[PDB]
């Protein structure tokens, strides 16, 4: 006990992460410090077209560029255009304040120490592991559940513009579908 | 007798006249003959090579302190390894560093063996202002590049080097029964000293079959390190050796899209300072995890990721373009105009190709030879 | 290979030769066909008997005549074995590029210890002894008895070589001593024997000093071997001090402990000729008269005899018929064995000598000892003055006798020293595709003060400051191995002792191993090996030793082993016990030689004794520093070997300290580059 609560004190950020992680029930202390220590000949036909059509060709002046499709194309390339889009979160660094975004990085830190996690046991070659992986999936469905969903809330409320947790979701749906996809191989190899 | 107390050497006999004007033939065949002053290779050593768990030891004892080599040698050492690791990693796609530091009796393990540049650089930048004291530990030293080093792959060759500034070196434990499990393990030892020749040093070259080497000054140092960049040849064929590795497309994020979503990278997230929030980067094939650098090992699913053109670099080294054939103008019966560059044909001399039989000129023979490596005419 | 000399052709094992090597071999065939005396000086210890053997052969092959007997006369043991097996290299080189065998013989000689098959004998140290039980198994009457076949413990080796080993002879094949153990204990045969036998009808033959400058050994082992034979003594540069300990005797309170303790048992022995019984009994109290009396010295060469024949009244005649009784009396009484019987043996050794040598020669008596100088020890020591004395019978009996080492740097002295007629004057310097040595000279130190040894600052805190920062800046240049001499073990050891008092030598031991050779051989051996493996890996140690030591001359420095060696302070030998002072007067008197030259002559040639140890092999290379003002003098630079000359530049003569590690950085940094043969 003592020696335990030196090292959460040395590590504040750990410390947080103990909290969020032991006391929230998203994991158990015990496996918290166990980790620590082409088509048919139309083809042919639409070449012939295009060599006859070619066979008879002159040069032309005024069909290569109007007034209209040279202010358009002036339009896209100015500033804030669509091929010049300024925006680019625009304010990121001061947007989504910075409270929210050491949260946001401990929640970076927490998703990536459990997909080490999961990473590392994969592959699973020994039916010890298999239990693991999905102790390991539980812990990451908790650790979802109990800090994304309040922080998607936080976020819909304050209507911030970027797309903070579309990342985290995809490492997670990712991480998801390999797992459904290694279960699925598993009860293929025993058909 | 001698070379030179012979008869006096005449070179202007070489010139000669038979129409008072065919000087201009033999200035014309002189400075034909001034081009294709190359082997047609670029290197012309090592066609190959092997992956390199290279450990470099750096003495941090009082004689780093020695003005020697302005303005002391530490200074010096860390701005050439910092050179070295460059070039090294410039040179070895797959290859990667450890930085051990002696001091005091210890050894430090500074980096840790990877392949990323920017840390290794980052780390001898902020060694520069350490502190010199106490003796420098070859054995403890040894110990911890053969720990790290043992369970490396058989296929990899196991390299270290050690710059030894000073002559003294206290070991805990006998030394020669170390340099014997290093024989056993197959680790590579090379020695570049600063001040004079020292007997262990040579032994454990000589030994672990390394090189030894003293430095005389700053230049023969950076060729020295030079010498050292070069991979070391290898055997056609040892074994089943391979590695899974990812090839991460630098995927850039514009908010014209929906899917502008910005990620905190994973090399920024451990730094003091705000990690990088950036729109995009590279995405880890596996996890989709985001870095900034390349090559950088994978944090979180342990893959390797690698930049595709670099490997894809040292290919033409697996095949080699043939030496075109040399005939003389006159005796080509085709087009005089040149394959590569349409120019017309006017040298004494038109090189043919073997597979294609395409005409290319000594300028274009010489282009594709040295910087092309491939034939116009065989990629149709 | 084959090497054309002006008037011969020469088969060498090496195909390389260096221009050194061919202009000794020019000289020493001038030398063989000026049939004459000469001196050599060659720098390096290895190649040289190579040579020398290869031009001996082809000598004897062009004139058989000429010469028949070689003698190649070392210091020890080693230098012996290590040229009989290169002697054996080149006859195998020999036999296989031509393909025949020569009826050429070469054997090791040694002490009856060294040769000896009986393991009743050898676990034993007694050197003393061996002969003495060698001479009881078997001898004359050992011989005499053995015809009724007694039944008897002794030795038998002879019994059968005399029957078996007097009629095959060795005509082919070089052996080696252990070789000749071999095959002596195969035949049942004594090595000793046989070799006795066997030099009569030999090619060459090799062995130590102590078998020609001892009188008593050496008509025993070369009487009418062959009147044109030619002797060599390699590395010989201190011929003349062993010459004068050859007939230099010393008396203690033991010797006449030993002498009447056992007097008593030879008298019962006689009571179970009458010209010696009663002679030899009151011989003792003549020489006791002066343990009794408290003089501090007494010198009369010629009167000694004229005071011996007036306390007891004795004849001068008799004291001649001593040593031709040690073999006819003793023999007669069946001593048996020689324990407790050798100081009656050189008693009569030394009135012998005082009854036939007084001319050139002095009776010293000291009472004195160390660290107990009066309690009671009156020693009297019967100590030789000329080197010629023991000299004249092999000069006399042999035509070219050539004396050649790594240090005999003044040519001049050694004529005179001992009656010599030399007609070489020859040196030679070794040359390399790069300097191999860098000898400089260190005068004053960062404090610009002389450090020199001299006897009125030993005590002075300043040079032992200088020589301490010295000591510790240059053990940080030059690694794995320092070798430093020092003037003598007291001055050592008060400098030591001086470096401790201080917070300075702490400095010297965080870089290298200190290691201080004593006079107790079997720590000096321990100290040497654990010197050895410390400098096998980079801790590096320092070897701190005196210049006039037994381990001296006793070790070699090969390369990465004592990379720098260090002269701190030119090696004075001690003016006390009254007996340098004699030589000295002896030399002034009669070679005229000054007292200071000769002492500049001994102290630089010890320094470079001790100094050139460090490079042997071409390969090698080292440091030579000397710490000394006084070396800068032209007239002890001019005393050190050519071959040392020639790189010791006017650059560095006087530097201080800091230029001399600079110096000493530049040439370790340049001198590790590969060099090619
Ligand atoms: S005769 Fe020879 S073997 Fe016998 S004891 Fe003497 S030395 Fe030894
Ligand atoms: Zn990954
Ligand atoms: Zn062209
Ligand atoms: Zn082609």
């Amino acid at each position: 006990l003592e020696e335990k609560n030196r090292m959460l004190q040395e590590d504040p950020v750990l410390f947080q992460l103990y909290k969020d992680l032991v006391v929230s029930q998203v994991i158990s202390a015990e496996e918290f410090w166990a980790n620590r220590l082409a088509t048919s000949q139309d083809i042919i036909n639409s070449f012939q077209s295009i060599r006859q059509e070619m066979e008879a060709y002159t040069p032309k002046l005024t069909q290569v560029l109007s007034s209209s499709a040279a202010s358009s194309t002036i339009t896209a390339l100015s500033p804030g255009g669509a091929l010049m889009q300024g925006g680019t979160q625009q304010a990121i660094n001061q947007m989504v304040p910075n409270d929210i975004q050491s949260e946001l990085k401990h929640l970076y830190v927490a998703v990536g120490e459990l997909l080490r996690h999961f990473w590392s046991c994969f592959p699973v070659n020994t039916p010890f592991l298999e239990e693991k992986v999905v102790k390991m999936k539980s812990n990451l469905e908790r650790f979802q559940v109990t800090k994304l969903c309040p922080f998607q809330e936080k976020i819909r409320r304050q209507y911030l513009s970027t797309n903070l947790v579309s990342h985290i979701e995809e490492m997670l749906q990712t991480a998801y579908n390999k797992l459904h996809t290694w279960q699925s191989r598993r009860l293929m190899k025993k058909t | 007798t001698k070379r030179w107390e012979g008869g006096y050497e005449r070179t202007w006999e070489i010139l000669k006249e038979d129409e008072s004007g065919s000087l201009k033939a033999t200035i014309e065949d002189i400075l034909f003959k001034a081009k294709r002053k190359r082997v047609f290779e670029h290197h012309g050593q090592v066609r190959l090579g092997m992956m390199r768990h290279l450990y470099v030891v750096v003495d941090g004892s009082r004689t780093m302190e020695d003005q020697d080599l302005k303005p002391n040698r530490l200074t010096c050492t860390l701005k050439l390894l910092e050179y070295f690791v460059e070039e090294y990693f410039d040179q070895n796609p797959i290859s990667q560093i450890g930085i051990i530091v002696t001091k005091s009796k210890r050894a430090e393990k500074l980096t840790e063996l990877s392949g990323n540049p920017r840390k290794h650089i980052t780390s001898l930048k902020k060694a520069v202002d350490m502190t010199c004291h106490g003796e420098p530990s070859l054995y403890n030293s040894l110990s911890i590049a053969m720990q790290t080093l043992k369970h490396m792959p058989g296929h990899t060759s196991r390299e270290v080097l050690i710059i030894f500034s000073s002559l003294t070196t206290c070991d805990p434990s006998n030394i020669y029964d170390l340099i014997k499990t290093l024989k056993a393990a197959k680790i590579r030892v090379s020695v570049i000293g600063l001040s004079a020749e020292v007997r262990v040093c040579t032994v454990l070259a000589r030994e672990t079959g390394g090189t030894y080497h003293v430095i005389l000054d700053e230049s023969h140092y950076k060729e020295l390190l030079t010498h050292h960049v070069s991979p070391p040849p290898a055997s056609s064929s040892s074994e089943c050796s391979l590695i899974r590795m990812g090839f991460p497309q630098h995927t850039i994020a514009s908010l014209s899209d929906q899917d502008a979503k910005p990620s905190f990278s994973m090399a920024h997230l451990d730094g003091n300072t705000e990690p990088g929030l950036t729109l995009g980067g590279y995405f880890c094939p596996q996890c989709r995890a985001k870095y900034c650098e390349l090559p950088v090992e994978c944090k979180i699913c342990g893959l390797t990721l690698v930049s595709a053109p670099h490997l894809a670099r040292s290919y033409h080294h697996l095949f080699p373009l043939d030496a075109f054939q040399e005939i003389p103008l006159e005796e080509y019966n085709g087009e005089r105009f040149c394959y590569g560059c349409q120019g017309e044909l006017k040298d004494q001399h038109v090189y043919v190709c073997a597979v294609c039989q395409n005409v290319f000129c000594v300028d274009c023979d010489v282009f594709v030879h040295d910087s092309l490596h491939c034939c116009p005419g065989c990629i149709h | 290979m084959k090497l054309n000399v002006d008037g011969l052709l020469v088969y060498f094992p090496y195909d390389y030769i260096y221009p050194e090597q061919f202009s000794y071999m020019r000289e020493l065939k001038r030398t063989l066909d000026a049939k004459g005396h000469g001196v050599l000086e060659m720098p390096s210890g290895t190649g040289k008997t190579v040579s020398l053997l290869a031009l001996i052969m082809a000598y004897q092959r062009a004139y058989p005549l000429e010469v028949t007997k070689l003698i190649y006369c070392s210091r020890t043991v080693p230098e012996i074995e290590k040229v009989i097996e290169e002697l054996r290299k080149l006859l195998n080189f020999y036999e296989k590029q031509e393909g025949e065998k020569l009826p050429f013989l070469g054997l090791a000689l040694s002490s009856r210890k060294n040769l000896c098959i009986h393991p009743e004998v050898t676990p034993l140290r007694f050197g003393k002894d061996v002969d003495g039980k060698c001479h009881s198994l078997t001898a004359s009457y050992v011989r005499a008895q053995y015809q009724h076949d007694t039944s008897l413990p002794h030795c038998r080796f002879y019994e059968e070589f005399d029957a078996h080993g007097r009629e095959v002879p060795l005509p082919a094949g070089i052996y080696n001593l252990d070789d000749l153990k071999a095959l002596g204990r195969r035949q049942g045969w004594c090595p000793y024997f046989l070799a006795r036998y066997s030099i009569l009808h030999a090619n060459v033959v090799v062995y130590s000093y102590h078998y020609l400058l001892d009188p008593k050994i050496a008509d025993l082992v070369s009487k009418e071997l062959a009147r044109k034979a030619v002797v060599v003594f390699d590395e010989a540069h201190n011929i003349d001090n062993v010459c004068i300990d050859s007939m230099s005797v010393n008396l203690t309170r033991r010797t006449l402990d030993r002498c009447q303790g056992n007097l008593e048992t030879l008298q019962k022995t006689v009571l179970r000729a009458e010209h010696f019984l009663g002679f030899l009994r009151r011989l003792l109290e003549y020489v006791k008269w002066r343990l009794r009396v408290q003089h501090v010295v007494q010198e009369s060469p010629p009167a000694f005899l004229s005071g011996l024949a007036q306390r007891v009244c004795i004849q001068r005649k008799p004291l001649r018929f001593c040593a031709e009784r040690l073999r006819s009396l003793l023999h007669t009484l069946e001593i048996t064995d020689l324990a407790d019987f050798s100081p009656l043996t050189l008693l009569a050794n030394f009135a012998t000598l005082v009854s036939t040598y007084a001319k050139g020669f002095t009776i010293i008596i000291e009472p004195f000892d160390d660290r107990t100088p009066t309690i009671a020890n009156p020693i009297l020591h019967f100590s030789c003055m000329d080197a010629s004395l023991a000299i004249k019978p092999v000069f006399e009996r042999f035509q070219s006798v050539i004396i050649t080492s790594g240090t005999l740097s003044p040519l001049d002295i050694y004529p005179k020293i001992l009656d010599f007629h030399p007609v070489t004057m020859a040196t030679f310097t070794m040359t390399l595709a790069r300097v191999c040595l860098c000898p400089m000279i260190i005068g004053r130190g960062n404090d610009q003060v002389a450090i020199s040894s001299k006897f009125e600052t030993r005590e002075d805190i300043a040079v032992i400051r200088n020589y301490g920062n010295l000591l510790l800046e240059m053990s940080a240049v030059v690694p794995d191995g320092i070798v430093a001499f020092f003037t003598s073990y007291q001055y050592m050891e008060s400098t030591v002792a001086s470096w401790y008092e201080q917070g300075i030598l702490e400095n010297i031991q965080r870089n290298k191993l200190l290691f201080i050779e004593t006079q107790d051989g079997a720590e000096t051996s321990v100290a040497l090996e654990k010197y050895q493996e410390a400098c096998e890996n980079g801790r590096g140690a320092i070897l701190l030793s005196v210049a006039r030591g037994k381990v001296s001359e006793g070790i070699d420095f090969v390369h990465h082993y004592g990379r720098a060696v260090i002269m701190f302070g030119v090696p004075y030998v001690y003016t006390q016990s009254r007996i340098l002072k004699a030589r000295l007067e002896y030399l002034r008197d009669q070679f005229q030689i000054r007292e200071n030259d000769f002492l500049t002559f001994d102290a630089m040639r010890h320094a470079a004794q001790c100094v050139g140890r460090a490079i042997r092999g071409k390969t090698d290379y080292g440091l030579m520093v000397f710490a000394d003002k006084r070396f800068a003098r032209g007239d002890k630079r001019g005393k050190l070997p050519r071959w040392i000359q020639e790189h010791l530049t006017d650059a560095n003569l006087n530097l201080t300290v800091d230029e001399g590690v600079q110096v000493a950085k530049y040439f370790l940094r340049q001198m590790a580059q590969p060099f090619h043969r």
